[PDB]
């Protein structure tokens, strides 16, 4: 399981 | 840019030995089956990031809405600044890596 990017949009 | 056969860490080392930074391709999401996940080499490592499919549009579950995922890809390829996590630190895409 990979990483995933919180993101600000 | 859409690979359709691979996974999260295949597509990590397929950035890492084909792609440069910047690098970046779409491909099916393990975690939500039916969507699709973008992989993306910066600074020699690669990251991930979901994109949603509400069947109305697509988007990065914020940001602006698309009509296709390509309008999507299209789109943040042309905005090298509009990808900003959390941190402050923006995510480039810059090179689709063809399949």
């Amino acid at each position: 399981q990979v990483e995933y990017l919180d993101l600000d949009l | 840019w859409f690979h359709p056969n691979i996974t999260g860490v295949e597509a990590e080392n397929l950035l890492l030995t084909r792609g440069v930074d910047g690098s970046f391709l779409a491909r099916p999401s393990k975690s939500n089956p039916g969507d699709f996940t973008l992989s993306v080499r910066r600074n020699g490592a690669v990251t991930h990031i979901k994109i949603q499919n509400t069947g109305d549009y697509y988007d990065l579950y914020g940001g602006e809405k698309f009509a296709t995922l390509a309008e999507l890809v299209q789109y943040y390829m042309e905005h090298h600044g509009q990808l900003k996590e959390k941190n402050g630190d923006v995510i480039e895409l810059k090179y689709p890596l063809n399949c």
